[PDB]
């Protein structure tokens, strides 16, 4: 069995959470590296950065919580 | 007889795996998501 | 007395537009309860006509 | 719910030894039973943790053992005073 | 026959909720909260 | 039958003190994974996040105290 | 009912304080959609768009310093 | 009835674990329970501990 | 009479050596929670809410001061 | 029994020791198997303790 | 509002089974109170939560120690002595 | 014989909840330290430090916790 | 798999508590020298128990040998 | 007389909680404060056990 | 005559050890505060704020260090 | 010969004393090796102290 | 004599607690009086104890 | 005869789930969240 703390099922669920953010951000950028000067292709582009941008931000820093929550229990075991 | 027959039978209640794949192919749908770009609002079909 | 002693907080009221109707839940009798306090509650409005 | 027994049963004594043996009988009864229900307080483990009923449990102990130290020291004692007159 | 009816009184102390759903139609109003647009105050109703 | 001692009962208190936190915090993060860029849902997980981590917080330090207790008293039984 | 602490509190009497501002700003902004050239248009979005984005700073930090009020307490139990 | 007076603040923390002026409240009456358990604890100590002397000396 | 110990006059001292403490902290907030661009409302705020939080984090380390004396004073009688 | 559901309790936080909930659970648990030991320890002992009192007055 | 008294009366003795009734009431009485101060110290819970009185109720428990200790051991002594003297 | 104890017990039995961390921060040590800059494996990786952290905490403080009261009965022995 | 087998009056006596004093002798003896047994709490209380009951075992029929030899030397020098 | 000057520097901090000079004062005062009591509770300490070891050499 | 620690004697020897700087703080402020946009008055009061913060930080960080080595002999004592 | 397979784990930490799989096996080593050893000698003592008092009595 | 230059490099530093120099040497100075201070508090501690124990024995 | 019936009664007492799925077909009502684009204010139907 892979095992899994609740951390990561708590990360998976941003993972899941968007449907193909991983593959996009690349394939956008892919369609962006042949041509960089359409308009209609550099505001797609602006959503997918700044979103993925802001995705990574709030999934780190929310796993930064849960881990000062389990370290104030752990000290409190002795 | 009173020590055998009681300490025997709590002896087989203490006393008392494999996976496998399967390949199912579908026959009138696609699989995986599909989109549906109506250009109205994103609909999805999971 | 114990079914007397439930929540006023575990009452869940949700709405529900597309059939213009309530669901609500709770023991037997806060859900026949409530009926009669929405069975006073919407009274058939009136109308006024400016000039 | 609680119990209490009203009616406490008593006996009429003619002789001596009878006055010495419910000493000796009241003695028995009260060790029997207080060395038990501190210990179901023990068993108890819910017993064990509330520090209410752990405060009575504290000074239970010094209830059961300043008595029966008291009662071994006093026939220690007067037997000690039956032994040297005896031998002189 | 005293000390019958007490152990038998304190081992009877000690031995002693569903949801469910209704659905329920109105008849005289919307349900929801609804908003007003009127363009001199966005009036809400809860 | 389930023992429950009286420090699993003040520990109670804090579990029915709070209706339904446990949800809360799972119905939070599903709302917010689904769509993690609305203000109106950012706010709101800012709070019971920070709720949750005083939640554990206080539950551990109160049995701290009052297990200290205890071992004072029952050094001090002989 | 959804059960609301005293941190849910606070962050709640800025939203009672605008009545139903987080509402004006999409409908000033589904009307600049539709024609995003009318200088009346523009000035009352860009009153608007920046009085709702002092509205969630304003409201996120304040939520945090109590936050950091109540976890010094709890730090100062044991 | 000192614990009454305990038992009286802590579910309004139950109740809100988040206001500040009540748990501070809560502080100092726990930690004030805490100072009077272990001096009737402790207080009860020495006089078993002197009148067990007693017997050790009379023995 | 509910009692009310030394350490509690301790901590009943700090409640009355300032004066409005809770009605400012409740009143600067609802006027700016009612208009949350007011400079004048902003740095009144600013002001109300540090000395809270001065107020408090001295309250609770005062009690911890006065505990840990007395606890080295108890284990000194036996 | 109590030392069984002890015993039953470790493994979910063996296999998951990062749940919020469940390590709660453990220490309210596994402090109190703590102090329900060292009483069962120390209140034998008395009671041995006592039991050689009285051999060592009679000796 | 406390209060002292300051007249120290002396009834004579006839015999020292007179004597020894005085030391032994007037040493009751002290024994008894002074364990009496000690605890209503305690229970006022009022008394026990500053810090300026716990070092006077630290000074009042280690005399009342010291005290009780001092004549334990001499009259163990004095009736030690009576002890050899008799059996000589 | 290769003996074991009732301290070796919880001890390994720490290391059959997890399966595989002992090893997992090591693929991504090889994978992250390959390049040191994908988000998707700078926070694979944080989801793989962190939790080793908690885990080892535990199967520390877990013994402490576990030795003493065994101190505490042999204490009872005279 | 577990196993379980099932099984003058003074001259008895003596031989009688000969054995009975030499078999809990090394069944303590086997039970320190298992540190398997000397490590789980449980076993270490009935353990404890197995100490005390020797120490008043035989101190029994010390004492009472000797109160059993010191009523017969008074009567002979009589 | 020490703890008249503890219980006179609180008040102009209860007053005013926010003055620099002050609570740097009332520092330096109250950690003496904790420094003096417990003197006076470990010198009273050595007094009692040496005292009681004299009867418990003689007894 | 009031008494006065070596606690106060080492803050004596800040209090010494700057000869006005309560009053130069307030002064600075004075100046500033009549007219907060003369470069010659904002530069002034730059300087002698912060210089009060690391007068205070070095002050109030010495007492602590000599507090615990104060608490280790009288731990010491008996 | 419990002290051999204790004094075979300090070995890999001295050529390594940053490991943190070792040091939690050694560890639980040697706490388990401060419980065998004192236990060994609080019960040869009771073996010790109670023949003593055999003959102290028929003295 | 090291109390001495303890008691030179707080003065200069009062005079002028920014200089870079000066704190460096000073904290240098001032932990090492730290580290100085308790080791003779624990060293004559154990003497205690040691001259203590023998009567100890003896008593 | 008392000592057998306590015995075995108060070991009986001492003595004393699968989940699964349902496929449901509507007949009046799609599935799923709609919304309504009335272009005044995001209507949500759920």
């Amino acid at each position: 069995t892979p095992w899994s703390g609740y951390l990561d099922d708590v990360s998976a669920k941003f993972d899941t959470g968007v449907d193909n953010l991983q593959t996009q951000v690349t394939e956008a950028l892919d369609k962006l590296a042949a041509k960089p000067s359409d308009p209609a292709l550099l505001a797609a582009y602006q959503s997918k950065l700044s979103e993925y941008n802001l995705y990574r931000n709030a999934q780190s820093n929310t796993v930064k919580v849960f881990k000062d929550i389990d370290a104030a229990i752990i000290q409190n075991f002795r | 007889y009173v020590d055998m027959v009681v300490n025997a039978a709590t002896m087989m209640d203490k006393q008392n795996g494999r996976q496998k794949i399967g390949v199912m192919r579908l026959n009138n749908t696609f699989v995986g998501d599909r989109t549906y770009n109506l250009r109205d609002q994103k609909m999805v079909i999971p | 007395a114990l079914k007397q002693n439930a929540a006023a907080g575990n009452i869940k009221i949700v709405a529900y537009p597309d059939t213009n109707s309530l669901l609500v839940k709770g023991t037997a009798e806060q859900v026949h309860f409530i009926e009669m306090l929405v069975k006073a509650l919407d009274v058939a409005k009136r109308h006024v006509e400016l000039s | 719910g609680q119990a209490v027994n009203i009616r406490s049963m008593e006996t009429d004594i003619v002789s001596l030894d009878d006055r010495l043996l419910q000493a000796f009988s009241g003695s028995a009864i009260a060790t029997a039973v207080d060395k038990q229900t501190i210990t179901n307080r023990i068993e108890d483990p819910n017993l064990v943790t509330d520090p209410k009923e752990l405060a009575i449990s504290q000074e239970m102990i010094s209830d059961y053992n300043l008595y029966v130290s008291m009662v071994s020291t006093l026939t220690r004692k007067g037997v000690g005073a039956v032994e040297t007159l005896l031998r002189s």
